[PDB]
């Protein structure tokens, strides 16, 4: 089920990579049997980094960034939202 | 077309 994680930047940034489509919207695809528009996802987690310690895992799909729904969002929208705070990030994620 | 960004 979707869950919320709070992450504070360390020396190393947040310690994850985000990957997904450049465009908006597109073909529906279910995640764990729940229907969604395309979702950006976590493509890497730095061992021992902030995201790792918050329990973010490779493959986690990103549903919200800083309380903003990012279902179907562009990669730029998600990157810019991740950058909204000076040091804190809140994500709603879905593990696969 | 997908992009990856280091955060």
């Amino acid at each position: 089920s979707p869950r919320v994680v709070r992450i504070v930047k360390s020396e190393s940034g947040y310690g994850f990579n985000v990957r997904g489509q450049v465009s908006e919207g597109g073909q529906l695809r279910s995640i764990n049997g729940e229907l969604y528009a395309p979702l950006q996802h976590v493509s890497a987690v730095l061992p021992g980094g902030a995201a790792d310690r918050a329990g973010v895992r490779k493959g986690d799909r990103i549903l919200e960034v800083n309380g903003v729904n990012v279902e179907g969002a562009t990669h730029k929208q998600v990157v810019d939202l991740i950058r909204a705070g000076e040091k804190e990030l809140i994500l709603t994620v879905l593990s696969v | 077309e997908e992009w990856s960004t280091v955060m």
